[PDB]
């Protein structure tokens, strides 16, 4: 019966039935084979632990996120993600539910085909649809116009939508955030002697990326107040008892979203990709793209955005034009609350691909 | 021709076939037009031509199947004929009210010495047959009464024992002790289940002994299977044992203050499940206010037609003085039951100097003073016996236990005392009917049948495993022995093989690779796990046809259960999912040597009377497998008799027949399967007295004066039927396939021609008058 | 009814009046969010005094969507959804207040062991006005279901009686109104099955709902467009301003203005954990994750088919 909304996060895969409250399953996507010899021999140990159990078994495994820069590593691990999710989280048979899968706005062919095709032949769902995560965040925001900033680990996106059409020539994909923000944070925490070099320990880095980071209002002036003796330094406690004091680097890492020169990539900041996508849209429509700037995803939950984003855009944007940046709480589940609204609406049941027609058609027409 | 159509409410209803094709059997109901649905070939069964007939033996039917057998029982329920012979198996239906004259002593004196089929089926017609086999083949006979709990297996057992101590003489000076003792031992062993309020959680086996003179010499009652786990943990809708609610709702205030007893919600072994009492309106006001727990105040009493906890305590203490139990010894029996309750109130923690060790909680000091006063032990010597592992180097050292092993040791010590307490009560009762020089004996088994619930655990797996071993006994005593009898009576019959359940036996109890051989090995493993035990069943038996995973099941409920939360075993009675939560805990029955040198060493004389280096944990599942295979040796060594008791409704009231639950009791008892193998080369086989009643209506009064042995031999000779199609036996006529239906149309055809053939065979009997006399 | 309980009944009726005086605006930090107006501070102090709630806990319950991750977060609502939530909270209190008054009256004539009973219905007939809306469509829809009851109890049962009295009479078939039922309340394709789906849609529209009736039922004999009507009044109404349903009692045009707003009866979970959680004993006595918006037209269709 009931449809299932499963969002193919790159974080943070999210899963839950069609409405009305919150996702049933959220997990950090990691697959990990055991890197040490067993010695206790027990046995009973699994060939690969998925999350959450692989986050209770850090240091005995080598964690591998299965989706890297929006590309799935292999469908052998992906199928195990799916199987784990449906069976050992949700507790549901795929033949009972038409499913809803998500993708990125711009991703290479045949990554949506091969996925769709394998999931139809392996799990044998009766119907399926694949939605881009940005469109779903507009349904969640309750707007029908605006440029959508969907920023999650490890692919961010910039999609302009106008009532209710999309402009293909203005959609921008940045591979800037968020795993590179994790790797950059790990590179500037080595600068303060905290040797977190290993794959597993990168999850601990991610936890300091969540909790302890903040953003400047202006870089140059926060660098000024950093030179002062004031307490920008916050003390974190580590699982083995160590106390880590980070200060300058604390606001330095998120600023990368406005200056990709910090990471050293040639691409320009969210600031400039916003302006350059807006100034690829037709003259009349630009008026309502301003003030319907909508943020989304988990990596937009740094404290100083959006009012950093606001002040910076307001400096490059035309004078006397009203700019509002829409950023609700809960942005990590924005996409999912989108999907819930979508698959519940009649008549869009008939925009699902059904198994009988798929049997004849195959990967054609999906895209 | 009309067939039987599956109906949801009635199970089976009448209906014709008006469109036919593969998996497209369109069935129109009879006398209910319009409701034309479709069926499948395996769900439709043919029906009998005459609807007014009811047959004593069901092998006297023309179209034998499950729907024609459920209709014969539905008609004989309406006509009040509850006792019905199906082949060599007695089928009994519980009426739940007293039927006139069927239990009469004039009825019992009538039946005495009469041959089977000559007299109508009755409970005493099975007990008379298994008394003449004592003089023929001279072998001890085991009466095995099967059926779901609350089906009358104990009340019909008291009718069988009353016939044996009357029809074949007396025997015992006092009969009534055997009858009266059963509700006494059912106080200790009965509990409350989801299926039935009054259910027995033990398998009693009466052994009435006799001698070569054929007179009773006394008896011996034992018991097999006790739900020891029930003491420690109970289900939500279940109680514990029914003696604890008869002690807290029955016993006086000059007994409860002397045993320091409080309300059931204060005791750990009684605060898990249901604490409510079984009482009626009058008894509700009789129970004292201090005995009523907050859950009893909020939700009130439990209702049953028979049970009353305060009422059954008066009939418990009356039955104690009738077996000769002294009131001073009854007070020591109450001190042992109350000592198990204050044993469960002991809570452990960690400490130490040992640093790893186990200690007790602050709240367990007042509870330990009242527990050691009831048990008769010192408090300091019991505190370092629940928390240490005593060993020797011969000095004798003590090594503190873990906290989980302390909680398992306290629970194992509680189950150990109730084990020896249950054996002490049956030893006190067996002493009221002692036996002397024996040879022959008549056993009476009383154990429940396939009882499955919505939530099934370890004890439901022990009941279904015991039912699969008993059903493999029924497949080699009802099907194998019976076809040996067809080849002993000159019938011959080609052997038909049955489907064996031996593959389930070598799954549950297989050596090294069995489920009980992995469950008992899990408890020996350091840090046991329920996830490790569930994955070890699927890792060890990856391919077995009897085993399935929760995701491979189609039932919805099972769809909520996760892979590491349970496993599905397919049984002969159906596919049952068993959850793996607390399976390992229930398989723990470890008897620590320090506790053995404490319970034996008690200062109380009653405890001493009760209890009157290998193997570590000892085994619980293989403790019960030893006592189950020992009872199998007593069944394979004795002559068995098969009684099946069918419950007609869940309300437990007279004149109510549900038709859907009764059908499930025919499918969860092997009845359909035994009545498909047995059909073989002679599906219809009817006795001379049954063929006299069914066909005398087509005969005139004058001709009907003949006896049934002569009437059936003159009607067979008059028709001149072929012996290879119609076999004439000693007391029955055996019909080949399609020839009982052809014989019914002989009798329903040409009356003048049939009366002329009766005249011709009468002439032959006048000529064959002297030939037989020499 | 005690005079001290009559004063608490007057406090509930006056609390609905000062609930409607709360006006919203936009803000934020959330940036998208909803806040209240400056004129709604004196009105919120008098409203929370009658209801028996705290002012701060009622201000972040009218303006947020509470959800959980089990922590329990709060997500600010839109301004149009705030105005629909205040109006839905006012209709929710009057619903339970009307059921409380009939429960006080039913307690003055309690019944004991019953078998037979004589019911007496009192409901209005086809009342049509010059300007017809949603409530006139609910009255005419209830009249079409009652008239289909009268066609199977006055015409079908009566001709069964002519064949029971020896009169015989050849059966005459009546014209059914079942086609109107499978227009107004039809599953998936009905008018209430498109009206309740419009409220679930992000940015609902009255022009989109009016075109969806003619797009879904293009050919049905019971349905007509304003330009196909001959009555003059209807000649002033535009295509996206209403639609004409032909009923057994006549052809009635229904305007589509505020139809979607009237079909909104959303009961927000944060307001449920506020009206239940009131500090006043009378409100507690009055009120003694699915489905989002719940449905109003199918709430009434459930209580109509139950009658």
């Amino acid at each position: 019966t009931t449809a299932l909304v499963c969002d193919n996060g790159s974080g943070l895969v999210k899963a839950g039935f069609a409405g009305d409250d919150a996702p049933r399953a959220v997990f950090p996507s990691i697959v990990g084979r055991p890197r040490h010899q067993g010695v206790m021999v027990g046995m009973g140990q699994k060939d690969s632990y998925v999350g959450d159990e692989a986050q209770s078994k850090r240091g005995i495994l080598t964690l591998k996120y299965p989706i890297e820069h929006g590309i799935i590593t292999n469908w052998d691990d992906m199928e195990k993600i799916w199987h784990h999710t449906f069976y050992n989280e949700l507790r549901v048979a795929p033949e009972e539910h038409p499913t809803l899968l998500t993708e990125a706005p711009l991703n290479p062919k045949a990554n949506r085909e091969k996925m769709t095709q394998i999931m139809f032949e392996t799990f044998n769902v009766p119907a399926m649809y694949v939605a881009i995560q940005a469109v779903l965040s507009l349904y969640a925001s309750g707007r029908t116009t605006g440029i959508v900033l969907d920023s999650g680990d490890g692919v961010t996106h910039n999609v302009p939508i106008y009532e209710g059409y999309a402009l293909p020539h203005a959609i921008m994909r940045l591979d800037l955030a968020g795993r590179d923000l994790t790797d950059y944070l790990m590179k500037i925490l080595t600068e303060r002697g905290y040797s977190f070099v290993t794959t597993a320990e990168r999850e601990i880095v991610r936890d300091i990326k969540e909790k302890l980071c903040y953003v400047a209002l202006d870089f140059e002036n926060e660098m000024a107040t950093a030179a002062s003796s004031s307490s920008l330094e916050k003390s974190y406690e580590l699982p083995d008892g160590q106390v880590i004091t980070i200060g300058n680097e604390r606001f330095r890492c998120p600023e990368t979203l406005f200056q990709p020169s910090f990471i050293g990539m040639e691409s320009a900041g969210i600031h400039e990709t916003t302006y350059n996508s807006i100034m690829k849209c037709d003259i009349d429509i630009r008026k309502d793209l301003y003030a319907n700037n909508v943020m989304s995803g988990g990596t937009t939950m740094y404290p100083g955005i959006a009012d950093r984003m606001q002040k910076e855009i307001t400096a490059l944007a035309p004078s006397t034009m009203k700019i509002k940046i829409i950023a609700p709480p809960e942005r990590k589940y924005s996409v999912w609350i989108g999907g819930s609204i979508l698959a519940s609406l009649s008549t869009f049941q008939q925009m699902w691909i059904t198994k009988q027609e798929y049997d004849e058609a195959g990967p054609s027409i999906v895209h | 021709k009309p067939v039987w159509a599956p109906h949801p409410t009635d199970g089976f209803q009448v209906g014709n076939i008006v469109d036919i094709g593969p998996d497209s059997l369109t069935i129109e109901p009879l006398n209910q037009k319009g409701k034309t649905f479709l069926a499948l070939i395996n769900q439709v069964f043919p029906a009998e031509e005459d609807s007014k007939k009811d047959v004593e033996d069901n092998c006297s039917l023309m179209y034998l199947n499950e729907a024609t057998l459920l209709h014969n029982i539905k008609v004989r329920y309406s006509k009040d004929r509850i006792y019905t012979y199906v082949a060599n198996i007695l089928i009994a239906v519980n009426p739940y009210f007293d039927i006139p004259k069927i239990y009469s002593s004039e009825t019992i004196k009538s039946y005495q010495g009469k041959s089977l089929g000559t007299m109508p089926p009755h409970v005493f017609a099975i007990a008379d047959k298994a008394f003449r086999d004592m003089k023929v083949l001279k072998l001890s006979q085991s009466i095995i009464v099967s059926g779901e709990s609350g089906a009358g297996k104990t009340e019909n057992t008291k009718f069988v024992l009353r016939y044996l101590t009357e029809s074949y003489g007396t025997g015992q000076d006092i009969d009534d002790r055997i009858v009266e003792a059963n509700p006494l031992l059912e106080a200790f062993g009965n509990a409350k289940t989801v299926r039935n309020n009054n259910s027995s959680r033990f398998g009693k086996f009466v052994e009435i002994h006799f001698n070569e003179k054929s007179s009773v010499v006394g008896g011996f009652v034992s018991h097999y299977l006790l739900e020891k786990s029930r003491i420690c943990v109970q289900g939500k809708e279940e109680r514990n044992y029914h003696i604890f609610y008869r002690l807290c709702a029955g016993a006086s205030e000059d007994i409860r203050e002397r045993l320091h007893l409080s309300s059931p919600d204060n005791f750990r072994y009684l605060n898990r499940g249901c604490t409510r009492y079984f009482a009626n309106k009058e008894t509700d006001k009789q129970i004292l206010q201090n005995r009523k727990s907050p859950e009893y105040l909020k939700a009130g009493s439990l209702k049953d037609p028979l049970l009353d906890d305060h009422g059954d305590f008066i009939r418990m203490c009356t039955a104690m003085k009738k077996i000769g139990l002294d009131d001073e010894e009854k007070l020591d029996l109450f001190r042992v039951v109350a000592g198990v309750l204050h044993l469960g109130n002991i809570d452990f923690e960690e400490a130490g100097s040992t640093s790893g060790g186990c200690n007790l909680k602050n709240k367990s000091t007042q509870a330990l003073e009242y527990c050691a006063e009831l048990l008769g032990l010192d408090q300091d010597d019991l505190r370092v016996s629940l928390t240490t592992r005593v060993m020797l180097t011969t000095t004798v050292i003590k090594v503190p236990l873990k906290v989980e092993q302390a909680n398992n040791a306290r629970d194992a010590l509680a189950k150990t005392v109730y084990s020896h307490l249950f054996d002490h009560v049956v030893n006190r009762v067996n002493q009221c009917f002692p036996f002397e020089t024996s040879s022959y004996f008549i056993g009476v088994l009383d154990i429940a049948g396939f009882e499955y619930f919505e939530h099934n655990s370890f004890e439901q797996f022990c009941i279904n495993y015991c039912n699969e071993k008993l059903q493999q006994f029924f497949n080699e005593r009802i099907l194998k022995e019976e076809q040996e009898l067809y080849q002993k009576e000159g019938l011959g019959v080609n052997e038909v093989h049955y489907v064996d359940n031996q593959d389930c036996i070598d799954l549950i109890e297989a050596r090294l690779v069995g489920i009980l051989d992995i469950l008992d090995e899990e408890n020996r493993l350091p840090q046991p796990s329920d996830q490790h035990f569930t994955s070890a069943v699927h890792q060890k038996h990856k391919d077995h046809f009897r085993l399935s995973i929760p995701r491979k099941s189609k039932l919805a409920i099972h769809r909520n259960i996760r892979d590491d939360e349970g496993f599905i075993i397919r049984h002969f009675a159906g596919a049952v999912c068993y959850e793996t939560t607390q399976f390992v805990e229930k398989n723990n029955d470890a008897l620590h040597m320090s506790l053995e040198s404490l319970i034996c060493e008690s200062r109380d004389k009653f405890i001493r009377e009760l209890f009157e280096g290998k193997l570590s944990f000892i085994s619980v599942g293989n403790k019960f497998k030893t006592q189950l295979n020992l009872l199998l040796d007593k069944l394979r060594s004795t002559g068995a008799s098969f009684i099946r008791c069918i419950k007609p409704n869940l309300k437990m009231t007279s004149h109510h027949f549900e038709g859907a639950q009764i059908l499930s009791q025919l499918q969860c008892s092997g009845m359909v399967s035994v009545l498909d193998l047995m059909q073989g080369g002679f599906p219809s086989r009817a006795s001379f007295h049954e063929l006299y009643n069914m066909y005398k209506k087509y005969m005139p009064d004058k001709l009907a004066r003949l006896d049934p042995r002569l009437f059936c031999k003159a009607l067979f000779k008059a028709l001149g039927l072929n012996e290879i199609d119609y076999k004439f036996g000693l007391t029955k006529v055996f019909f080949r396939p399609g020839k009982f239906a052809e014989f019914d149309q002989i009798m329903k055809s040409d009356p003048d021609h049939l009366a002329e053939l009766v005249k011709r065979v009468n002439h032959w009997l006048i000529c064959s008058r002297w030939k037989k006399v020499q």
